[PDB]
């Protein structure tokens, strides 16, 4: 009743893989909407008792000055990944002298995503792929780009996601909301309407957090100062 | 090539070794043996039995010596004992070319004793399967050893190990004490050896091993056949 | 059923069964061709999205400037072999200072396959390359497969339902001996509509093309400049 | 009788045995052959049958004799590959010890150094103990003919007359018998009572082109192996 | 059961299961045989054609080890093309090392001792490819020899692996080989694959013929297009 | 087939006989079983399987022979056999004969479904909890022609199960059920 | 601790040990008994003076082989020179039970082909054909003990 | 490979790992032994269990081992683990020494060991040590000392503890009798006798059935002596009278 | 003597045995192994024998017997408790087969899908003669069988069987079959009058019986 690390299906499928894609489900929800104005990311927090710090805890972290990532399911082991793509960034930086797209950080640092192995390797990563689901937002010398990762290593352009565990719902209530010709305040306004109407406990000030970059300024993070202001409009 | 890197002998529920068990239920099915020392050296008996006239009896031998002054015998597997020879073989000459003295045998014991107990908790192997003797003359006061696959071992004045082991133990009870001579000490180990032997007792069927202050040595078939006459 | 997990069990049949399941992986990609005329090797893919909000999936890749691949399977792998494909180019350029040629170049991917496939806790790759190359011998198509065994062959197509199109190009065989690319292309993407339903065919954002040639840089065309090959194209009878 | 990887790998019995070492003592007889080794007062003979089944198969690669020194021989039963690959071991290690010593290799420090390679396949769980058997024949100064026996768990032993495969025992049987007589030994002796257990096992009256003969003497230690003429002569000479 | 998952279990009954399958594997493979001349060696491989897509001379099993010796594979083509290389890898270091090309007799032993290394241990497979080695000197004449997975390799005046190996050499044997130089040796090879593997079990095949001998002066090579066509062209008449 | 037995006829389609349903535990088989026998009109004889196990040899053969005679006595009706993986698991005798004489019964029951004219009118109906120890000699289509799967509720499985179960209660007007779909990712029906 | 319905054939086989080396002694009644496989024999029944002498009955000698070969080949109508020295050296390990099917299958092999005589290539056939089949059977020989 | 492992690190679904607690249920047979102290010097008593009519009684010692000028430390369990232990933290002492000139405290040489044994709880794949023991010392820092340690690694200071099979009854007759600093070491000697009575099945105690060591302090000494067998049977028989004087009070 | 056929299970044998009584005149007894095993001691081998009896009466029959596997189980050592009323059934019959007195008269054939299990002294070379072997069907059969299957069936013209044969490899027999009764009813739910090439596409995919993942984020 044990079976190796690696060990391919009777259909096709990796076993481990395939736990690892199923185990996000039990995270929060995040969506990240892209426009030709700038790319928008919003979550929640998911507060446990009224005891919590809400500053302690963070979802949206800024990669460079102008690359930010959101991350959902597992939270322990997306550190290891963060400080990879940063090293990274900073190097190409260090060697040729300028900034590098977000298309090749995607795929740098889904190289590292199914290097487990059990046998004729140093300690590495022992087993468990990496549990975890990353939104990217930048943007680069093409205008403003977003990606989305995927456990298995697999990367693609998208341009309206939302992953956790209300990801579907979600997903069908945002393929019918959306055009070509939006602006950043009524992206916001759409993220924040779907946000409230998935959630669980009630929408406030200090239940979720909002970032948005724009070709003009670097990464900004909204503070609980102007989160209120795009709340009581709504 | 690699090998496994994990123990084969672990606890059972009930806080016990079963390997270490199985070794000594394997051990108590060899050849008998009985050693013996009285005041001025020591003595030890082993009895061997080839299937059939082909074998040639002195081409291989059960005594050894380790160096000039120490003696050894064994009871249970075969070739596991070769093994056992050599590294101690080699221990006396790493001893003697640091401190340019004969070993002591209490520290020839202790090493081979912490070789065979290291055997029992690393990976992918199996403990040994022999019972040894150990017999030394060193300042004056002769020495009798015991090891035990487990790597424990004791001091004793007589013993018998091998088959019967406990009837021997029993008969050495009654008879040894605390002041003999050799010869008195060869007959009651040929007497107690006697128990469990063959119909008729021939001079090539046993050896027999002497250590008094002159040094190690083992007895010629003459000789042997020279004890086993005038006795019994 | 104990023979089942692990690529070291040797089956009563003698039959490895892990390599069997890896080709039953392959075939959960998208369809793929692949051709070549007298003087040029041309290939063609279909690609696929999970959402209607989301980029076509990449299935062509470029490896050096005659020699161009084109994958089914899963991307880790793919990629992982790309790259060793580009360091060995690069590597023969350097030294001997001229482009490898196609048959060393398989050579050396077999080879290196099937290292895995004998020692303990180690699974194959699972991809299904198609090389499409131009040498000294004029133009070249090779097929690979995870149980390290590679093929030479004229004409091929791989992927999830891939029999009707490989049906199509078998019986139209010889037409492929004497034509240019204008209508070579006509026949890959004919030979590729086979392989769909009856309610969409293409429409410039599913299909890309690969072209190989005697005095043409391998060229990938993709969603834009496709609508010159696609147009001329009969409707599909029914 | 058995708890646990007992039957499958080398580890105690609770009785205090083990199987996968005993198991290669019956994997021997897989190959249905038997030798024979017989020493006399101033020569050894080794003598075994061949068997060739089919005619396109080439007859003169099927010797199961091998040269391991100018002055030692050897014969080999059960799987084939095994042994090869033990006479490799043989050969490097006698070349070995004439290089660091400067003296040539008796024969018993020969077995006693295959032996301890031999006894470790069944000490470690990783290993599979090499079932083929093992005889040596040699000449040593001041001790004259010497014929020793080695197995797969380990156990090496000097005889006087031995038998090796399907028909041990009896053959033993055979061999105990004539020994007891205690009658002169010359060459011709020791060849006719090697070749007539055979015969008498088998019970074949073979010809001059079914068995093969290897015999060393103190009158030129090379080991030499018997051309079929001269085994012709000892064959008829045999029958009166 | 569970006696037949590793390489390092003896059954009971004193034998090992893996190899066993692993020439099962084998026994599925097409077709090839090998048979020596006066002056030379013949192999011949019949190849099966599975679908109109391939191309002529793909995936070629008679495969060429050095400069004047030749190997011919049935199995698994992987394992096969990695025997291959690591055969090509050990001449060309023996030539490096002595000076000379290397004879037969010590390469098929150093590649059957490689292959032998792998039916020992726990961490690893069996191979699956059974192959067969030719060549020609003029100082030794000709020599042919085969190795099977288990890792026992033989001489022989003649010999088939694959499907129908015992039909083969049943009408291999009828031929008095040990006379005829091996230029009409040709016509006969092909008439043997032609008489075999019946048009019911598949619809076409192909023909390919190896050749080496002293009519090449030692090199080994693919033979003639036009002396092929005439072989086919005389074989056609078995339908008599 | 029964209610309609004539499109078949005039098609020439032979329907099949026997169907499968395998999954884990908790999941709807013997809920469904339930539901098929009420509706019928036929006959419905259910059979576990560990009412096969008897005291001495050659009991159960005779059992097996005597039902499929009573259920030829009829016109065409259906027999359920439950907890299948009971019954046999594989042929694999060795050392001491063990597990033996059920293997007897096992293949009486094989015997019974194929080979010189088969039963005819009769429809089969097993449903088991882990299908990966039969016996290959039985999953062989003709006996066994559909092979239903019973899997895990996704996400509108969950609704639909909650709307049905809490459809009978004094509930407060304005609860959501959407919500507590989502709280449980897998989850089986006796769960909710 | 077998059934019952098998401890009758123990009291039957008391019967049997009883009639013979019994409280009573025959006279001039002999008794032959032919097994299989002696592996499990009661301990009892084998005793020296119950069954006193044991008759091992084995695979032939290739003198043998040749000797059953010229028995059941005889009656056959065949042609031309044939060379029993072959077959007898290829069937190695046959039972007396197979030399009787090579004879049957050789007439098989040319009733095919509407012959009336048999030629040495049909041995020569249903020899292999024959010995090829053996693979499947189990090998082993048992012994009494 | 992993068919044929044992898996002797893993947890277990009700949150302890079995190997130590079956390593503390071996430590329950094979031995006792006991230590107390209250003022100067500390006294361990140990029960002897090799008692064969044909022992050569050499060495000088059965249990009780030195490992520094100021150190000691008895032992119970497998012996082989015993000797592998003992000879591993005297060269621990030594090396302190040799960095330091100055003699190791006794609280960091037990952390230590403890260290080391509990490395093999957490990854390695190997069989535990199954050895418990305790130690006795003197040192500036304060003054005299007594610890125990445990297969899985965890330690602490004690005033009187017990380790053998009847260790429960030692220890409620020990805190049913004891007092805070008053007992000299006179008093100690014959509480440790009282208990070992009680302990052993065997009555009479036999004084070659025992062994004790004392620790007591000198101007620059800190002599460990090992009492000889002349001495101990006036005191058991001491025992014996004031026990019969008390009881016939009574 | 007499013949055994074995093979995979799903292969033409109890089909075989059909199809030989439906053409020959003789007198034809079919029998199952398991309706051998018998409770009382002894009742077995009466039925063996009595119907050996029956078939020498009436002179050319020809006896059949299925499933041999649940009587042919090879005989064993034991000391605590074994198996033996069968062993001692499987005594007769392997007696009434060759044995003392020569029955020269009656046909046997017998059939089974394990061989790996049977008793050695019943494969014997005197008692079953000649041991067929059924394999698996190569691709040129399978494209018959399922043309055969589908003779009575309504078929449009446009069916290619050998691309349906090709893309069905490690089928067997029954399956091949099987795949036209589904793609009968597969096209009778969209109500279609005759059958088309996208219902045979369809029943492959409805026997092959895989499970189920989406494994869309491949390629
Ligand atoms: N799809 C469903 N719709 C409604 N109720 C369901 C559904 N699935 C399960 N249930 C409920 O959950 C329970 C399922 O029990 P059921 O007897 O159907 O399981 P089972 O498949 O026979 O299980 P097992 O094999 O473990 O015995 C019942 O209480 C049933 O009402
Ligand atoms: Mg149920
Ligand atoms: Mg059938």
């Amino acid at each position: 009743y044990d079976r190796g690390v690696n060990t391919f299906s009777p259909e096709g499928r990796l076993f481990q893989v395939e736990y690892a894609i199923e185990a996000i489900k039990l995270g929060s929800t995040a969506i990240g909407i892209q426009t030709s104005e700038g790319v928008c990311l919003a979550v929640e927090k998911r507060i446990t008792s009224p005891l919590m710090e809400p500053s302690s805890i963070e979802k949206i972290v800024e990669i460079d000055a102008h690359i930010g990532c959101a991350m959902s399911g597992l939270i322990a082991d997306a550190k290891t990944l963060i400080d990879k793509a940063r090293v990274e960034t900073q190097n190409h930086w260090f060697t040729y002298n300028e900034t590098m797209t977000v298309e090749s950080v995607t795929q740098a640092v889904s190289n590292l995503a199914l290097q487990f192995g059990e046998e004729d390797a140093d300690p590495g990563a022992m087993s468990r792929p990496f549990g975890v689901a990353l939104l990217f937002g930048g943007v680069d010398e093409k205008g403003p780009q977003l990606f989305h990762m995927d456990p298995s290593g697999t990367f693609v352009q998208c341009d309206a996601r939302a992953i956790g565990s209300a990801s579907e719902g979600a997903q069908s209530s945002l393929q019918e909301v959306y055009h070509k010709s939006m602006t950043l305040k009524e992206a916001i306004k759409s993220s924040l309407i779907i946000l409230k109407q998935v959630m669980e406990e009630k929408l406030n000030a200090t239940n979720i957090e909002l970032a948005t970059v724009q070709p003009g300024q670097n990464f900004h993070m909204f503070t609980k100062e102007e989160l209120e202001e795009v709340i009581k409009d709504i | 090539e690699r090998g496994y890197s994990f123990s084969l002998t672990t606890f059972s529920p009930s806080g016990k070794l079963v390997q270490i068990e199985y070794a000594l239920a394997a051990v108590a099915g060899g050849a008998p043996s009985v050693g013996i020392k009285a005041a001025n050296g020591v003595v030890l008996a082993t009895e061997k039995k080839q299937k059939s006239i082909l074998y040639d009896e002195r081409s291989v031998h059960k005594v050894e010596p380790i160096t000039k002054h120490i003696g050894l015998v064994y009871s249970g597997m075969g070739p596991d004992y070769r093994v056992l020879v050599h590294r101690a073989r080699k221990l006396a000459q790493q001893y003697y070319l640091v401190y340019q003295e004969p070993i002591p045998t209490a520290q020839l014991v202790q090493r081979v004793a912490s070789v065979m107990q290291e055997y029992t908790q690393s990976g992918g192997v199996r403990p040994f399967g022999v019972s040894l003797l150990i017999c030394g003359w060193n300042e004056g006061r002769p020495y009798l050893f015991q090891s035990d696959p487990s790597g424990a071992y004791f001091a004793w004045k007589a013993t018998a190990m091998g088959k019967n082991y406990v009837n021997g133990k029993t008969f050495l009870e009654k008879r040894y004490n605390e002041d003999l001579e050799l010869e008195d000490a060869i007959h009651t180990a040929i007497l107690t050896l006697k128990e469990s032997f063959e119909g008729q007792m021939t001079e090539d069927n046993i050896e027999v091993g002497i250590c008094n202050e002159a040094g190690f040595r083992r007895l010629t078939p003459t000789e042997v056949k020279d004890y086993l006459a005038a006795i019994a | 059923n104990q023979y089942d997990n692990d690529v070291t069990v040797w089956s009563p049949q003698g039959r490895i069964h892990q390599i069997e399941y890896a080709m039953e992986a392959v075939k959960q990609g998208s369809a793929t061709v692949g051709l070549k005329s007298k003087t040029h090797a041309v290939l063609v893919a279909l690609k696929r999205a999970q959402s209607e909000l989301a980029a076509h999936q990449k299935k062509i890749l470029h490896v050096d400037n005659h020699i161009g691949i084109s994958i089914a399977g899963l991307t880790a792998d793919a990629r992982l072999l790309c790259n060793f494909m580009r360091q060995e180019c690069l590597d023969s350029r350097f030294v001997f200072d001229r482009p490898l040629p196609v048959s060393r170049l398989v050579s050396l991917i077999g080879s290196k396959t099937q290292i895995p496939t004998q020692r303990y806790g180690r699974r194959p790759y699972g991809v299904g390359l198609l090389i499409a190359g131009y040498d000294d011998m004029g133009p070249h198509i090779f097929q690979t497969c995870p149980s390290a065994n590679y093929f030479d062959c004229r004409a091929m197509s791989i992927g999830a339902r891939s029999q009707s199109a490989r049906t199509y190009l078998e019986r139209h065989m010889s037409e492929f001996m004497e034509c240019n690319l204008n209508e070579l292309v006509k026949h890959g993407l004919r030979a590729l509509r086979e392989t769909l339903p009856a309610e969409q065919d293409l429409t410039t954002k599913n299909v890309s093309i690969g072209i190989v040639g005697k005095d043409l840089e391998f060229t990938i065309y993709d969603d834009d400049d496709v609508s010159p090959f696609l147009e001329g194209l009969e409707e599909r009878p029914q | 009788s058995s708890a646990g990887f007992d039957r499958h790998i080398t580890i105690f019995s609770p009785e205090g045995r083990l199987y996968q070492v005993e198991y290669a003592f019956k994997a021997i007889n897989q190959g249905g052959l038997t030798s024979v080794a017989v020493r006399g007062k101033d020569c050894a003979v080794i003598v075994t049958q061949k068997k060739v089944p089919d005619k396109l198969l080439d007859s003169s690669t099927v010797t199961h004799l091998f040269k391991i020194t100018e002055n030692i021989g050897c014969v080999m039963t059960g799987m084939t590959a095994d042994s090869r690959s033990q006479v490799q071991r043989a050969r490097y290690e006698a070349a070995n010890w004439k290089y660091k010593y400067g003296y040539e290799i008796p024969v018993d420090m020969l077995c006693k150094r295959i032996a301890d390679i031999s006894q470790v396949y069944t000490q470690n769980a990783e290993m599979r103990p090499l079932g083929c058997c093992m005889i040596l024949i040699g000449i040593d100064e001041e001790q004259g003919p010497q014929v020793y026996k080695c197995d797969p768990a380990g156990y090496y032993c000097g005889f006087k007359a031995t038998a090796a495969g399907v028909k041990q025992t009896e053959s033993t049987s055979f061999l105990e018998k004539k020994v007891k007589k205690k009658f002169d030994w010359t060459f011709e002796q020791t060849v006719e009572t090697a070749i007539t257990c055979l015969s008498t096992v088998l019970s074949i009256d073979f010809k001059p082109s079914e068995i093969e003969v290897g015999v060393v003497t103190v009158e030129n230690p090379k080991f030499r192996i018997l051309t079929e003429a001269e085994i012709d002569a000892h064959l008829v000479a045999l029958a009166e | 059961t569970g006696y037949d998952l590793s390489a390092s279990t003896f059954s009971p009954d004193g034998r090992v299961f893996q190899v066993e399958y692993a020439m099962k594997a084998v026994e599925n493979s097409s077709t090839a045989i090998g048979i020596r001349c006066k002056d030379g060696v013949v192999f011949g491989v019949e190849k099966l054609v599975l679908s109109k897509l391939y191309e002529e001379g793909s995936n070629k099993r008679l495969f060429n080890v050095d400069r004047h010796v030749g190997m011919a594979v049935a199995g698994l083509l992987a394992d096969a093309r990695s025997l291959a290389d690591i055969a090509r890898e050990e001449a060309s270091n023996f030539r490096s090392n002595f000076g000379y090309n290397i004879p037969l007799k010590h390469l098929a032993d150093r590649v059957a001792m490689y292959v032998h290394a792998y039916t020992l241990y726990s961490a690893v497979r069996p191979f699956g490819c059974s192959f067969m080695l030719g060549s020609y000197s003029v100082n030794d004449g000709a020599q042919l020899y085969m190795i099977d997975p288990s890792g026992v390799s033989y001489g022989y005046w003649g010999c088939a692996i694959g499907k129908a190996r015992q039909a083969a050499k049943t009408e291999i044997e009828k031929l008095q080989m040990k006379e005829m130089t091996c230029r009409d040796i040709v016509k006969e090879v092909a008439k043997i694959i032609y008489i075999v593997h019946d048009e019911v079990k598949d619809k076409a095949f192909e023909l390919e013929l190896s050749w080496v001998g002293e009519l090449t002066n030692g090199r080994h090579e693919i033979v003639p297009k036009d002396i092929r066509e005439e072989a086919e062209k005389y074989a056609k008449e078995s339908l008599k | 087939p029964l209610l309609h037995p004539e499109r078949f006829v005039n098609l020439g389609i032979e329907p099949p006989k026997g169907v499968l349903l395998f999954g884990p535990p908790g999941t709807g088989k013997t809920l469904c079983a339930r539901a098929v026998a009420n509706r019928t009109d036929a006959c419905f004889i259910r059979v576990i399987g560990s009412e096969l196990v008897q005291k001495y040899v050659g009991e159960g053969a005779r059992m097996v022979r005597e039902l499929f005679e009573m259920a030829r006595t009829k016109k065409a009706c259906l027999i359920f056999f439950d907890e299948i993986d009971a019954i046999g698991g594989a042929r694999f005798d060795d050392g001491a004969g063990g597990d033996n004489e059920v293997q007897r019964t096992m293949l009486e029951l094989i015997n019974q479904l194929d080979g010189f004219d088969p039963r005819g009118n009769i429809k089969v109906l097993m449903a088991t909890n882990r299908p990966d120890t039969l016996d290959p000699a039985l999953m062989r289509p003709g006996r066994l022609d559909r092979k239903i799967e019973f899997s895990l509720p996704d996400l509108e499985g969950r609704t639909h199960i909650f709307k049905i179960h809490a459809r009978s209660m004094s509930v407060e007007r304005d609860i959501r059920f959407e919500l507590l779909a989502r709280l449980c990712p897998n989850s089986t029906g006796a769960e909710i | 601790e077998g059934t019952s319905a098998d401890r009758e054939i123990q009291r039957t086989l008391m019967e049997l040990l009883n009639q013979m080396d019994g409280f009573d002694t025959l006279h001039r009644v002999k008794m032959i008994m032919a097994t299989n496989r002696p592996d499990t024999l009661d301990p009892a029944l084998l005793r020296p003076g119950r069954l006193d002498r044991k008759i091992h009955i084995d695979l032939p000698n290739e003198q043998a082989r040749l000797d059953i070969l010229k028995i059941h080949a005889g009656p056959i109508t065949k042609h031309g020179e044939i060379d029993y020295e072959a077959i007898v050296k290829l069937s190695d390990g046959f039972n007396g039970a197979d030399l009787r099917n090579v004879c049957t299958e050789a007439g098989m092999f040319a009733i095919r082909a509407d012959h009336d005589f048999v030629v040495q290539e049909d041995f020569m056939k249903a020899v292999r054909k024959v010995a090829d089949s053996k693979k499947l059977e189990s090998k082993l020989d048992y012994k009494p003990v | 490979s992993r068919r044929y492992d044992s898996r002797t690190t893993i947890f277990s679904p009700e949150g302890r790992l079995y190997q130590v607690e079956y390593a503390m249920e071996a430590i329950g047979h094979a031995g006792t032994c006991l230590g107390i102290l209250a003022n100067d010097g500390v006294l361990l008593a140990a029960e002897r269990r090799n008692i064969h009519k044909l022992l050569d009684e050499v060495f000088f010692s059965e249990k009780i081992y030195k490992l520094n000028e100021d150190m000691a430390c008895s032992v119970a369990g497998i012996t082989s683990d015993a000797n592998v232990l003992t000879n591993e933290l005297r060269l621990i002492a030594q090396r302190y020494l040799l960095q330091y000139q100055e003699p190791i405290p006794c609280e960091q040489l037990v952390t230590a060991l403890c260290d080391i044994k509990q490395a093999y709880t957490q990854f390695g794949g190997k069989r535990p040590f199954g050895v418990s023991l305790l130690y006795i010392g003197w040192d500036k820092h304060y003054g005299f000392q007594l610890y125990q340690s445990d297969p899985s690694g965890n330690y602490g200071g004690w005033k009187a503890t017990c380790i053998g099979n009847n260790s429960a009854a030692a220890v409620s007759m020990l805190k049913q009798d004891y007092k805070e600093g008053e007992m000299t070491l006179k008093s100690a000697l014959a509480l440790a006798i009282k208990v070992l009575n009680k302990t052993m099945d065997v009555s009479k105690l036999s004084a070659e059935k025992v062994e004790i060591a004392t620790l007591t302090r000198e101007n620059g000494k800190t002599v460990i002596r090992v009492l000889k067998q002349k001495e101990v049977e006036q005191l058991i028989k001491k025992h014996e009278e004031e026990e019969a004087k008390a009881e016939r009070e009574k | 003597k007499g013949v055994l056929m074995y093979g995979p299970p799903g292969t033409g044998k109890t089909l075989l045995a059909r199809a030989c009584a439906a053409q020959t005149k003789a007198t034809f007894l079919k029998l199952a192994g398991p309706q051998l095993v018998q409770m009382f001691i002894g009742d077995g081998a009466k039925l063996v024998r009595d119907a050996f009896a029956l078939a020498k009466e009436k002179a050319p029959s020809i006896i059949f017997i299925d499933e041999l596997d649940a009587i042919g189980t090879k005989r064993f050592d034991s000391e605590k408790a074994g198996d033996r009323e069968v062993q001692r059934t499987m005594l007769e019959l392997l007696n009434q087969l060759d044995g003392f007195q020569p029955n020269t008269q009656v046909k046997v054939i017998a059939a089974t899908n394990r061989v790996d299990i049977l008793d050695p002294a019943l494969l014997r070379s005197g008692r079953l003669d000649r041991k067929i072997e059924f394999p698996m069907p190569n691709e040129e059969a399978r494209a018959r069988i399922m043309q055969i299957h589908s003779r009575k069936m309504n078929v449009s013209p446009d069916v290619n069987y050998e691309e349906l044969a090709r893309c069905t490899d490690d089928f067997n027999g029954a399956q091949c079959k099987a795949v036209c009764v589904e793609a009968g009813m597969i096209a009778l739910r969209r109500g279609a009058t005759e059958l088309t090439h996208e219902d045979y596409m369809e029943g492959i995919l409805e026997v092959q019986a895989k499970k189920k993942a989406n494994l869309q984020y491949y390629a």
